[PDB]
Formats: structure tokens, sequence, C-alpha cells
RNA sequence: CGCGACCUCAGAUCAGACGUGGCGACCCGCUGAAUUUAAGCAUAUUAGUCAGCGGAGGAAAAGAAACUAACCAGGAUUCCCUCAGUAACGGCGAGUGAACAGGGAAGAGCCCAGCGCCGAAUCCCCGCCCCGCGGCGGGGCGCGGGAAAUGUGGCGUACGGAAGACCCACUCCCCGGCGCCGGGGGGCCCAAGUCCUUCUGAUCGAGGCCCAGCCCGUGGACGGUGUGAGGCCGGUAGCGGCCCCCGGCGCGCCGGGCCCGGGUCUUCCCGGAGUCGGGUUGCUUGGGAAUGCAGCCCAAAGCGGGUGGUAAACUCCAUCUAAGGCUAAAUACCGGCACGAGACCGAUAGUCAACAAGUACCGUAAGGGAAAGUUGAAAAGAACUUUGAAGAGAGAGUUCAAGAGGGCGUGAAACCGUUAAGAGGUAAACGGGUGGGGUCCGCGCAGUCCGCCCGGAGGAUUCAACCCGGCGGCGCGGUCCGGCCGUGCCGGCGGGGCGGAUCUCCCGCUCCCGUCGGCGGGGGACCGCCCCCCGGCCGGCGACCGGCCGCCGCCGGGCGCAUUUCCA
RNA sequence: AAGGAGUCUAACACGUGCGCGAGUCGGGGGCUACGAAAGCCGCCGUGGCGCAAUGAAGGUGAAGGCCGGCGGCGCGCCGCCGGCCGAGGUGGGAUCCCGAGGCCUUCCAGUCCGCCGAGGGCGCACCACCGGCCCGUCUCGCCCGCCGCGCCGGGGAGGUGG
RNA sequence: AAUGCGAGUGCCUAGUGGGCCACUUUUGGUAAGCAGAACUGGCGCUGCGGGAUGAACCGAACGCCGGGUUAAGGCGCCCGA
RNA sequence: CGCUGGCAGUCGGCAGAGCGAGAAAGAGAGUGGCGCGGACGCUACGCCGCGACGAGUAGGAGGGCCGCUGCGGUGAGCCUUGAAGCCUAGGGCGCGGGCCCGGGUGGAGCCGCCGCAGGUGCAGAUCUUGGUGGUAGUAGCAAAUAUUCAAACGAGAACUUUGAAGGCCGAAGUGGAGAAGGGUUCCAUGUGAACAGCA
RNA sequence: CGACUCUUAGCGGUGGAUCACUCGGCUCGUGCGUCGAUGAAGAACGCAGCUAGCUGCGAGAAUUAAUGUGAAUUGCAGGUUGAUCAUCGACACUUCGAACGCACUUGCGGCCCCGGGUUCCUCCCGGGGCUACGCCUGUCUGAGCGUCGCU
């Protein structure tokens, strides 16, 4: 509050006196006479540069970075290492672009959408879930923010007949649409490598929205795929190559320590 | 998960609201729930407590078979007193023991005109929802 | 005291800024409000095109932007009067009117015109009682397919 | 003299109404500084801001041009972006500082006076009759009363309007009741474990629940319950149910009103005065030979008047119509009622106030203004014995725990008491270097294992090599067969979608006689790119492979009967 | 013992990271639990900044050279129509290009793959300089244009201010 | 010519703008641990060995250590010699 | 700090184990006269090798696996078979900021890593608030002449009560009544916790 | 040896830091957006079986009625044809206060109607209804050497 620290009338009592001529609380038979009252430094008072509404707690970011990160976040969800340090159980998932059929939407019961996943091998990483859901530390428990789990799979649908319904109730699933895509729950935390659940319909519609490296993004009005700064990123291939191997001189991997100097006479 | 924006998840607001509730919304949260003989007959998981009720305890100190009638339904520490779960003093008074309605489980209802309307209330709208999902 | 280099700035920020400051924090509330406020006059106004009266077409002045052209307030009397609407007919039907405009050009007089004639050739009139249908009405098998139209009604386009 | 009008003015505890005062976050009308900055200070700046005064509403105010402009012109007001820190003002210093155009949110227009025409055609009140009757209304009577010609009502208002005649065209607009047809508030209720073992003082903990992967899940938000609960309970989800009340959206009927328009000619009519404007003075503005406002003086006109951002004269243009009035929406909201939420604070913090807080207390007064949360799961809050007058103890008892005993969770430091150890005449304390004594630790007190080989005592269902089956790796299988891809390249009696400032049969509308020319609108052709079918090579399958074949490796099962292999 | 003092907003400069790139940016508006988030609009790019400067302003507004023919001046110049060449040079300059000759195994010729190298070149960025072009201003001057022949308009050479 | 050393260049930029002391030169003053200059080195900003003590003097500048040797100073005892 | 040094060559029965040496360049190709074996490495933001150097106020920069609080991710993290906090003659690590274990106390939540954010680190400001020392059992309980004996009540008597004295105020009183102001202080009984600066 | 003093540790005091809790704040956002002479805001005084404060209420005084709900309130006593809670639309609502008969002592009235008193005869007592200012329309009673008309 602005008013916080200054509803009181205070006034210094000066030099003399033997006091430290901070602002003191005026008269009267109480425990707050001549006790202090502005500054930063005082019992009640107010804080040293009070927080204020205007701060800049928004920021705007270019749409073509959002984009960027949103086909970064995308790519990296189809390689193992990445899926894996993200720490989801899959490694009795059939394939990284896990792509299912178009009667998943049609689903109506969590029973089928249970099912589905355990018929997936999915379903470890909602068990990976349970074992991780426990109380938060600190003061966000009285904050409402008491209960903290571990973030699941994410399971993208192209239409909704039912299957936000049927898969909601499960924890740490979460339900995106495809022309919906969100950077905040594809790298949740700041990091690379969701799990991601898809159907086809769903999984045919990303190279209407951002295109090929020939044919522009569709459903967007002026945007495609951006550029690859370098093709062949497999150093180790390209270094152990005829091509630059015979382009080397003799490497020189023997070591030459000090030597002590003995005195020749 | 909660989507009314009219009901509150703040738990400041749900413990405010608990502590300080009237006397009739406290006698809808001092419910018990029917024992599985009961539960089977009547079509109806739990009931608010009633002073003239035989209950069951199930958790705590006084858990066991046995069943006691229900002293009196004290809801203003949101407890019940019953026959035999009591303690004595220093003195040698006996005092009773109180037992939260959640941790103790009804055997015999006290049927009246009022009660038998509850009931069939709670199994009406229990088979409306059966239909539902049928 | 200046710096080594740089600019002669004049902050204004002498007064006490610092009570008028208006935060924006209620602007996503604000675009709920105006979207369902819009939605309410769209269903108030069933068959009703949702923009509301048609605009006519009016060049702009001032010669940064004479080369352009744009909608403006309504259609006026010496166009109306050429197309054949009544002033206080023409508001009934959803022709925007206002008085004020003058026609010192043909062209531009002739184009509201043909505006008019073309908008009345698209418009679908309601009979005033459902259960008996009139003479300058269009037929029961036009209100049948009649909706809604959805933005600024016939477009106008550079 | 008296009587009767009208005018002007009184008095009524006359009949019926209205105002006062409060709150005041947001709004309107005044009044109005000085701190401060100018490194002084006086103009300026602070600032038309704080303080002061009056008046409202759910918004207020503004608002349908005496406008912007100078264009091929826009067209009420309010708000947002931009114009723009710009034009401009300024001891031209410090500093101050708009508007138009453009893009949007919203969009709604209207009425008088005058001038005229209609028999004042208009309005209010009292008595009676019936109805409505909880926002005092409707029709019917009254030789009932007033207001009003010093002007009420209808038509009519700057977008022109009125009247007559000529033509064309209207049979449906509004309100009030009667009765009937499908959002808001309130009340009640609706899924599934207290299932078996086990830790605890208490479990909501842990383990399990087979092939319905314990049960429900459109319900795994939250809170309570003796720690940490989707399934104990209230709840939550659900275009879930049931029961009342209010309102909207409509239909039929009754009693009323209203007795209506458009177009072309003809004849008429048309505007707001101590106001505009001018001088001067003072404040104000970015407004500068005066932007706005106000006091005083002067004081209008009607092809008039105002504006056209440099004073003035002449001459053209352009644009409105001042001195009367109403009007929703978009916009504002630190007060009030009811709610929801939080990368906020966590009892010296956060409101002064988590608590009998604007309270205790102080000042004559205006005013000033605190401190102050926590036993336990449950008072089970310590019966009884004994000393003392008692406060206080000692036993006993409760509790998981009194090492939780009514300001009682945890219980730090400063300071103090006692015990133990060490020491002591250069105040104490300190840095470096040792020594001594303690306190505990190494769970020390016969002291590291590891690999290979040799020797000696043993024990296995055992090695190599072959056979069968499975799997994997590699393959310049120089170039095996088949697929897939290409930010690869050429072709086609190929089909298609986007784009183009590359061109051109019907169609709307337009100038001139169904003929004849420009332009709004779909094809059609051309070009570019992409997608899908066809053939060719190239290149990849190391972000992207299948079957046979060849080699190698590993596993399992046989056969190996022990000078092999392995084990201690 | 506890609390306790370079913070937040706006503006500017410079450096650094990212994206796009002569463009870039939706911040305002609109469409469609977390979510008041995210996504989308392109005839919503209005508008801002950048792509053009200079002058107080009216205004103006960023290479030329050679040749042939014609006209004038007395072989050169000016004006006038057609062709061809064409965005400057000097010095330094990372890097890159050529290569006289040569880098051994018994001995000489002898082709390919590399590696070095005397000397010679095209020269990035950047710096110094000399030229050139645009706007203001000054001086000296001679010409060209037509719808209005003029107190009209346009040009040249040499300094100088931005 | 000798000797020695890799240089050149562009942005942004804090703190400072009270100083003081010494050999030599030197102004005013009887003089001053006074006032005011030039040059270089210090102190300020800096510890260490010595001058008993010590801003400036002599020597010498500093990461934590072991061995050896020195500078300026010293070597009766304090107190190493 | 510099060498803008070295290492992708771990090139293995599809093998041949090297680039320290005084002297620009190739352990180059072709053309004619048994035993199935071989340490470590390489978080390339990593590892390794040579030299030289190390003062610091005001000030500037870099690195913190230094520290506090909250958020997004992540540890199939820890926890009533005992979390946070606090205490400790215990064992240690780090140059340091600090941190990890052991014992005790306590009874319900807490932390590591990758990023994000800030009301983020105290010895001082005659700092603010709260608490506690030395002084110190010290200064002091000294204005207005004065108390003594016996008894009663009581657990307890210098101070209460009663009686007997000796005294003072000495009618402008230390007497008897009111106004202002106070508001139950008046009266009766009980108590001796706190106050009545001894009781 | 002991006293006194210093250091460290154990235990105990003084003190209430730290930590963990939170029916409280702060901030943002939404919907509504409602006071009063029919007496507001505010204040005063009272009201409970045992009641000081807070809260609630107004002589019907920790509430009456009605509706919903359905067996309690509770610190101790006492006593389903509906205890208690909630809703609240009926009724009631002391005194001051714009505060209204005149004043602010809680004082003085005036008019009218009732009941005792009396037997309409005024006293006296008690009860009820009126008695403020400004202002609008109408009514009634008036004023004027204001302007007239007529006897
Ligand atoms: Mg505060
Ligand atoms: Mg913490
Ligand atoms: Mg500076
Ligand atoms: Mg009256
Ligand atoms: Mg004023
Ligand atoms: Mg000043
Ligand atoms: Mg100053
Ligand atoms: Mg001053
Ligand atoms: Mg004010
Ligand atoms: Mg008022
Ligand atoms: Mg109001
Ligand atoms: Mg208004
Ligand atoms: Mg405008
Ligand atoms: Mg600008
Ligand atoms: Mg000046
Ligand atoms: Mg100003
Ligand atoms: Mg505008
Ligand atoms: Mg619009
Ligand atoms: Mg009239
Ligand atoms: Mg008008
Ligand atoms: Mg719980
Ligand atoms: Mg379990
Ligand atoms: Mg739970
Ligand atoms: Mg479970
Ligand atoms: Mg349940
Ligand atoms: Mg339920
Ligand atoms: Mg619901
Ligand atoms: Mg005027
Ligand atoms: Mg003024
Ligand atoms: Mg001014
Ligand atoms: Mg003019
Ligand atoms: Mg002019
Ligand atoms: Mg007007
Ligand atoms: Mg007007
Ligand atoms: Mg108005
Ligand atoms: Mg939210
Ligand atoms: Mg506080
Ligand atoms: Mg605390
Ligand atoms: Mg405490
Ligand atoms: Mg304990
Ligand atoms: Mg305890
Ligand atoms: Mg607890
Ligand atoms: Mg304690
Ligand atoms: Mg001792
Ligand atoms: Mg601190
Ligand atoms: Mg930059
Ligand atoms: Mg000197
Ligand atoms: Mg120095
Ligand atoms: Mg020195
Ligand atoms: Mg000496
Ligand atoms: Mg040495
Ligand atoms: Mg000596
Ligand atoms: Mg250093
Ligand atoms: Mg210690
Ligand atoms: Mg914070
Ligand atoms: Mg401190
Ligand atoms: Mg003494
Ligand atoms: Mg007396
Ligand atoms: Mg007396
Ligand atoms: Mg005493
Ligand atoms: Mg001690
Ligand atoms: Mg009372
Ligand atoms: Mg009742
Ligand atoms: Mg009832
Ligand atoms: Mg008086």
């Amino acid at each position: 509050s602005e008013l916080a620290g200054h509803q009181t009338s205070a006034e210094s009592w000066g030099t003399g006196r033997a006091v430290a001529r901070i602002p003191r609380v005026r008269g009267g038979g109480t425990h707050r006479s001549g006790q202090g009252a502005f500054g930063n430094m005082c019992r009640g008072g107010r804080m040293f540069a009070p927080t204020k509404t205007w701060r800049r707690w928004h920021r705007r970011v270019n749409t073509t970075q959002k984009r960027y990160a949103i086909c970064s976040a995308l790519a990296a969800s189809a390689l193992p290492a990445l899926v894996m340090s993200k720490g989801h159980r899959i490694e009795e998932v059939p394939e990284l672009p896990l792509v299912v059929e178009d009667k998943v939407e049609g689903y109506k019961k969590t029973k089928e959408a249970v099912l589905l996943l355990k018929k997936l091998k999915a379903w470890n990483d909602i068990k990976k879930v349970y074992a991780s859901q426990r109380m938060r530390a600190g003061k966000g428990k009285m904050r409402n923010r008491r209960r903290i789990q571990r973030r699941g799979p994410c399971v993208i649908y192209n239409e909704d007949n039912g299957i936000v319904k049927a898969f909601r109730n499960i924890p740490g699933i979460t339900l995106l649409n495809v022309t919906k895509l969100n950077i905040l729950k594809l790298a949740p935390g700041g990091h690379v490598g969701r799990f991601c659940i898809w159907t086809e319909s769903a999984f045919r519609k990303l190279d209407d929205l951002y295109g090929t490296w020939r044919k522009a993004a569709s459903l967007k009005s002026n945007y495609n795929l951006p550029m690859h700064k370098m093709l062949n990123t497999d150093l180790s291939r390209i270094l152990k190559s005829p091509e630059i191997q015979r382009a080397l001189r003799a490497p020189r991997k023997k070591i030459h320590r000090r030597v002590l100097k003995k005195n020749p006479l | 998960m909660k989507f009314n924006p009219f009901v509150t998840s703040d738990r400041s607001k749900n413990r405010k609201r608990h502590f300080n509730a009237p006397s009739h919304i406290r006698r809808k949260i001092m419910s018990s729930p029917l024992s599985k003989e009961l539960r089977q007959k009547y079509n109806v998981r739990s009931m608010p407590i009633r002073k003239d009720d035989e209950v069951q305890v199930v958790r705590g100190h006084y858990k066991g078979q046995q069943i006691g009638k229900v002293v009196q339904v004290y809801r203003k520490k949101y407890v019940i007193y019953i026959e035999r779960v009591q303690r004595e003093k220093a003195n040698g008074t006996t005092v009773h023991v109180g037992i939260h309605p959640s941790k103790v489980v009804i055997t015999r209802l006290k049927l009246d005109k009022d009660r038998k309307k509850i009931l069939e209330r709670k199994a009406k709208s229990r088979q409306v929802g059966k239909e539902k999902g049928k | 005291a200046p710096s080594r280099n740089g600019m002669i700035l004049k902050p204004h920020f002498h007064k006490d800024w610092q009570r008028r400051v208006a935060t924006w924090f209620n602007q996503p509330a604000r675009k709920i409000r105006r979207r369902k406020a819009r939605q309410a006059r769209a269903r108030r106004i069933a068959p009703r095109p949702a923009a509301g009266p048609i605009r006519p077409i009016v060049r702009c002045p001032t010669v940064r932007y004479h080369t352009k052209v744009r909608a403006g307030r309504g259609f006026s009397l010496e166009e109306l009067r050429v197309a054949g609407i009544h002033k206080k007919v023409a508001r009934t039907i959803g022709i925007s009117v206002d008085p004020r405009r003058r026609n010192k050009s043909t062209e531009s007089l002739q184009a509201n015109v043909q505006r008019l004639k073309e908008y009345r050739s698209k418009l679908v009139l309601f009979p005033r009682k459902p259960s008996a249908p009139k003479k300058g009405d269009s037929s029961a098998e036009e209100l049948k397919l009649a909706t809604q139209l959805t933005g600024p009604v016939m477009p106008i386009r550079n």
C-alpha cells in the first residue's frame, strides 16, 4: 500500500535531546510516543523503494522467434536421448513420433484413455507422476500452491470429440490443439524434449501449419521453416573423412616435460 | 479439477467457512458413513448423524467391534459424544470422549418422518445418476 | 550534471505524475467484455448484419491520403434522392444516413448510387406481419435462407 | 360613500406535493497556494496542482457544427494507437506543449421559440359510479372549480417547411389490463477401499490387491477428520435431477386510441440582442499585434454574421448558421455490496488494527494512537497423602511427551546461578611457534590386498572342437533382389491448388440511337512455385531399410567323461 | 536478538545475445482450472523507425567518358541528334591465384596425387590522400527551351558552408 | 648508427579536481614543524629489515613454504652476531 | 598471464602403433632399363604441456559446486523407523565465502541440479524496536518538636484496636461545614495475590 | 588447597530470537452500483437466569412473525402440532441528531379529542393527535390617494 508507513503524523526532534534525529511520533501517553515513524530502518514505517503496480510485468517476444522456438521444441520431441533426458519413461514406446488413429478423439470415458496409455506403453510415465506427487517446500503451501507433481506426456489432438474430458482426469496429461501449440507446455521449464502422443489428423497438419523448406506454410500468412546454419552436424564423421584427413599435418602427441638443469661444471 | 468460477479453492477461505459455519451447515458437514448392511438396503452411502443413532468407531484408541448409542451431537466443537466412550478424570468423574463423525460408522439409524424422506431423496438422486450413466 | 556525450533530454516528469498513472491490467478483461457485448448485440439483431448499417464510398482529404478510399458516416441526401430512397425510411432498412455531406463531384456520387442499388438488390426484407406477406418485401423462400452477415456490409477495397 | 372587475402584494396548524442532511473512489462548477526547479532570484516552473466551497449520477460531463480543411475533400460527442515530445510558448533560460489528417472501440438521432393555419381544438384539481388497485392509473358522468388569448395543444425547425391542385400508393402502429405458451435468485440431493499385512499415541504412512492389471473417474480442485486421503465426510465434474419465487421473450381476447402516405409543378414563409462584435483591464492557453473566460465602456447588421492560426485596407472564394433545448453506447471508479485470483507479506513483516482496534491510553481542544497469535490429538487442566498461615514444595496421577502444567509449541544470544576442569601480581584479549593436561574419535592394539605363474591336498556333471535353433554386427554381394527419401537433376498425346502491376465469352450499371462505346464481375490463356501420377539417371538409407547369401561374434540345447576347463 | 539503506518507471547513449533483413515491429484492435496465458489476422502495416539530404524559406534533391553526323565561334570549344564503353584512382592491406625450381633410398628418363617455394598478380574490411556527385551561398559568364517570350524557366566554370 | 621492445587503433567509462614531505634550484619573511614555485623521488595507496620509538630517512617493495646468501645497519648484556 | 601452445590418431588379424628435430618440402602411387591379444584418456565450457609474474586506498571488471526467499522443470529425491529450527570439549572438506557427517533436543515438513525472479547477506548511521548488564545491594527512604507501657485479635505486631500516659495543632487550627472539581472515593463485611517506595 | 576473578562444557534460570503453522492483510480482476422529513449517516442510553467487553437488538429490546431446514443450545442450570440455524417479503423500531411547538435546563407551552376528576364547571392528573423553515399549484380571508367601471 502506498499509504503504508505514512499514515502517521511525525516530525524530527532535531539536535539536542540526545536522540538520533529520526522523525518521531507526536505526543501521547502510549507506547508509540517518540518512537520512530518514517524511514526503512524503523519498526513499522515505510520500506525502501515501495513496490509499485506499474512494474513491467509482461514481455513481448517476436512472432518469428516464438514460431522458431515452437519448431525447436517440436523437433526435439522426436529424438530418443532428448526425451530420455527429460526423464519420460519411454523405453517400451514403439515409435517416438507416437501417432495413433483418429478414433482416440471419440473417447468419452477415462478407462479408454487409461487402457490406450497402457497399450501404447506410456503408463509408466503416469506412474512416475504418481510417485512424484508430494508436498511443496516453503511458503507456497499457504499461497494455494500446496501440492506439486511431474508434468507427464502431452497428447495432441486435431478436433475435440470428447478427448479432453476422457484424458483430463489423468495426472500429468495435458491437451493441446495443433493450431494452438504452446511453448509453455511443449517445453516445460525451458527444457526441450517433452514426450508427445499425436493422432494422425494432428500429425498431417504440421506440414500445413509450418510447411517444408520448399513449400511455405498454408495456414500462416508468410512463414517458412528456418534455415540450418550447419547441414551435416555429425562432426565425428566430418573429421574422420578422407577429404579432411589427407590435408592435415602429423599429430604432435609427445609430451615434453621440463628438464632438470644439472650443472655441467 | 474444479472449473466453477464462483467456487473458491482458497485454503484460508475454505477454512474460514468451515470453522465459522452456521449450525444447519454444520449438520451436513458432520455426516457419517453407513455400514455395508444399511448401504445395500437404503442405497445411501452417508447420512448426517442424529442423537439417537447406534454407531461404531473405526479409528483411534476406541476402535473395535463395540457399538454405542450417540449421547449427544455437540456441533460447536464439530464432534459427537457416544455412550460408552468415556474417560475418568483425576477425581473419578467420567466425561465423554469426543469422536469425529467421519471416524465412526452408523450401524442403526433412528427412523423419523424426515429421515425416511432424506433416504428416499438420496436414493432417487442416486438412481437418476445411475440412469444417466446407463 | 551532463556526462561526456549524449542528448539534451527534457523528461516531462516534473508534476505529480505518479497520481495519474493509467495501468492496463484490465485490458484482457475489457476485450472479453467488448466481445460478449458484440455477440449479445449480434444475437439481438438476429438476421440483421452484425456490423450495422452500410457505410458509403468516401474519399479522404488532406493530400497524404487523397488516393485512398474509405468508409464514411452516411449516404448523402442527394445520393438517396438519385437512388430513390426516402431519407426517413433508409434508416429502417440498414442504410446509414447523414445530412451534413455534400457532393462536389459526379463520379463519387454515382459510385455511391450504384452502392445503394447493389445493396438494395441484396436486401432480403421480412414482412412486418409474419403471418401475412406484403407488397414490397421478400418471398418466403428467401427468408428461410436469410442468414446473418459477418464483417462490414459490402467491404470497401481500394 | 358603497358595490364589482383586473393588477400588484400579504396572511393561514388551509388541501395536496417538493427541498434540506450524509457518503463522496470516479464526475461537474468555482476558488486556489507555497514547498520545489531555475545550482541565487523576481517572470516562469511547481500548477489550474494540494487545501477550501457548492452540486449530482450509476456513471457524470460532452454531443448532433456559427466544425475540420484547402483536398478527386471529409462530416455529432466520448475513448485507444499514432500524429508528437511535434507546430508553438518560454529571464527563447529552466522548462512547458496541443490540434488536424489516418487506423480502430462504439455508433442514433432529434425537439422548440419564431413565421403561419386550425371555434383553446390544450392542461391541472375536486365530488360520485365501476375497474386496476405494493412505481396512483382507465374510461363514464358533474348548468363543478381553475390555468391559459400578456398564447396551451396539433402540423411544422434549417436535412428546408406549409397550402392548393395533378397523379401514385396505404389498410396496420402504440399502450393498458384478462388469460395462456418455452435468464436470475433460493433450498435439497446424486461415484468409488476405512479391503488385507504392517509403523504410530493417533494414521491420511509403507507393502499388496491375479488374466476386470483393487474401485470410481465428464469427479486425481480444495477443506475438515488424532501426521502427509481421488475412494471417511462436506464438496468437485456433469447441455445432472427435483421443488419454489421473480423477470424477459410471444400468442389470443377485451377496453381504448390514430383516422395517417409518397412524387412532380404552382403560390407563399423562413429564425434565438445589452447578444454578436470593438476598445480596455485582469486571469488563462501551445495559441504567438491578444486561444478561452470575466468586469467596465461602446454597441450592431440582414446578398447578414462567424471562421479561414500575423495587425490593417480592397477584391474574390470556401465553409458553417452563434447568442434556446434533449439524447443511449464505447469511457472513469483506492467509497459501498457480493465475489474470484496471486512467481506478494508471514505477527518488529503485511492495513494502525490476524487478538474485547480506531480499542486501551494522552491532550481543554483540533487531534495523536499502541502493545497484544500458538498447552495438548483430546482438559484427559494434576484426585488423594504430607509440610507450611499461605504463596509455595515433596510424593502420587494424566499424556507419546509436563524435557507441553492455564501469557503453557520449538526456546537462540546478551546476562545470571551451580557443578566439573584448568589457571591467575605487568587490565583483558590477540597473531606465529611448540609443549602439557583433558574430552571424544579411529568401534585401533599383531596389521593392506589385487592379477598371473608354480607346488600340494580336494570338489564338479566341465573345456576345446563338431551338430541344431535363435539373435546381433559387417558387407566394395567389385555392380544380388525389392523398397523409402532427396534444401537432386532432366523429360509428359499428365492431372490439381496458391500467387502475378502478363493478357482477354457472358454479366450489373453508365453516355449517345434491340444496334453502339467506357467501366464493376466470373471464367479462359500465359508465367512462377508447390502437391500428386508417369520414365530416366544421380545420390542417400550414419537424424531415414527389408528378404536370401557370405563371414564373424554371442546365447540356449545336444555330444564331449576329463593330462581339458572351472571352483574354494 | 530482529529490522535496516543504489530500488522501480520513463528517456537517451554504448556494448553484448537472438530473430528477420532493405526492411522490421502488432505494442492498439479484432477472431477463436492453469488460461488475465498461448495461437491467428496481411486489403487489420494504419502508424513508428530505417531506406535522402540540404536551405530560415520559397524550394531543390546525390558519375560520366568516347565516336560519327549537323550548326555556331576562330585546329579546339559550345550547342544539337544517333551508336558503343561504362560506377573513380593512388599507397598500405589479412586471405586467395599462378609457379623458376625442388621434397632421396641401387640408377636415369618418366605420368598422376600431394607439399614447399624465388618472383609475379586479383585484392576483403579499414586508414591516409587525390578526384567526382546532391543542397545553401559567393564570383565570372555564355547558351538553350516554349502554351502563356517574361522582373519566365533550365544549364556551365571556379572557391566555400552541410 | 648502438641498445632494447610485438605494435597500431576505436568505443564506453568510474573515481579524483583540500594534498603533504625530501636532495638540488628558488621567492617573501628575523625566523618558523611559516607562506609560495621548478625538477625528480616518495608518503597519501605500502606492508618488510634498520634508524630505541616514528606517514616521508637508509635499504628494499609483498602469493604460501624449506635451504642458502645479502642490502642498510650492526656484533659487552638486554639482543641474533 | 602468455605460448591467439598440444590432443578428434582410442587411425587394431579390413592391425602395424611415429612426428623434439639445427637446416622450405612425401615413412606418396604406379610406369621403363600357432597363440584371437594391446593400461588411462576426450564433463573439447574437457584434459595436458612450457615459460614469466603475484603490493594496494578511491575505483573498475571477472569467477563463485558461496549464502537467503519464491516460481517453471527435474531428482520413480528425503521424511513420524523422525522434516525445519536450535545446542555441541565430536569427525572432516574448502585459500575463503561457507558446507557435509556424528550426538542431543524437537514434532511436520524440507532439499540437490537446470533455468527464472527479487523487499536477497550488517558492526557501526548520538540507527529503529525489544531484552539484559556493570554501576549496585550503591545514591537514597533526613522540611513542619515525640513518643512510651500493658492488654486484645492473630501463624505472624515498632506501625491495627482498646486503656493509661507524655506531647502537638492552640479558634487567621492539624477543628466543624460548603462552592469548583472528582464520581462511588461514602457505609457494612471478607481477603492479604498485586498497589499503598519498611511492614 | 580455601575466597575472588577469567575461559570452556553439562544442567538450571532470565529473555522470546529462529523455525513451522495463519478464520489477517496487500495487490489485481469481475458483476452489481442501493442513503434521507414514510426521518439517513453519526451519537447517546438501555436490553441476557447467572453478562463487564465485543457482537446482536430496541421497552415486542443477544429478538417477534413468516418461509426453508429438521433435533438441538451449551460455560452451568431451567424447560416433530417442530428445538436450533439460515433466509427475511410481515410487524415493531427509546433519546439526540437535516431534527421539526419554543429552548436545550431535560425546562416552558398552545389547540383539539378521550379516560379518571368531575357529573360541560373551570381546575388537576393520565393518554392520543397536531403545532419548524423555504418553496410549487390550488383554496380561503384581505390590503392599496395601483388601473378602472357602475350607482
Ligand atoms: Mg509497515
Ligand atoms: Mg524455510
Ligand atoms: Mg560523473
Ligand atoms: Mg396544510
Ligand atoms: Mg480561477
Ligand atoms: Mg532555486
Ligand atoms: Mg540549491
Ligand atoms: Mg530559496
Ligand atoms: Mg481538492
Ligand atoms: Mg446534497
Ligand atoms: Mg446514489
Ligand atoms: Mg447526461
Ligand atoms: Mg474530430
Ligand atoms: Mg517521431
Ligand atoms: Mg537568456
Ligand atoms: Mg503548464
Ligand atoms: Mg481525428
Ligand atoms: Mg468499426
Ligand atoms: Mg403555437
Ligand atoms: Mg443543425
Ligand atoms: Mg488433510
Ligand atoms: Mg496404501
Ligand atoms: Mg483429501
Ligand atoms: Mg489410493
Ligand atoms: Mg463422497
Ligand atoms: Mg459427493
Ligand atoms: Mg455443479
Ligand atoms: Mg461571447
Ligand atoms: Mg488565478
Ligand atoms: Mg499561465
Ligand atoms: Mg480572406
Ligand atoms: Mg493572415
Ligand atoms: Mg442548437
Ligand atoms: Mg445547439
Ligand atoms: Mg446535455
Ligand atoms: Mg486465474
Ligand atoms: Mg503489526
Ligand atoms: Mg516469531
Ligand atoms: Mg511462544
Ligand atoms: Mg516432546
Ligand atoms: Mg513440548
Ligand atoms: Mg502442531
Ligand atoms: Mg516453552
Ligand atoms: Mg573451581
Ligand atoms: Mg539481521
Ligand atoms: Mg544494440
Ligand atoms: Mg610549503
Ligand atoms: Mg602508486
Ligand atoms: Mg615505502
Ligand atoms: Mg634516533
Ligand atoms: Mg629465507
Ligand atoms: Mg642494536
Ligand atoms: Mg594484487
Ligand atoms: Mg559454543
Ligand atoms: Mg519477496
Ligand atoms: Mg546489529
Ligand atoms: Mg546506604
Ligand atoms: Mg468536616
Ligand atoms: Mg476542614
Ligand atoms: Mg511495601
Ligand atoms: Mg555455566
Ligand atoms: Mg447489559
Ligand atoms: Mg419464529
Ligand atoms: Mg420454522
Ligand atoms: Mg440555563
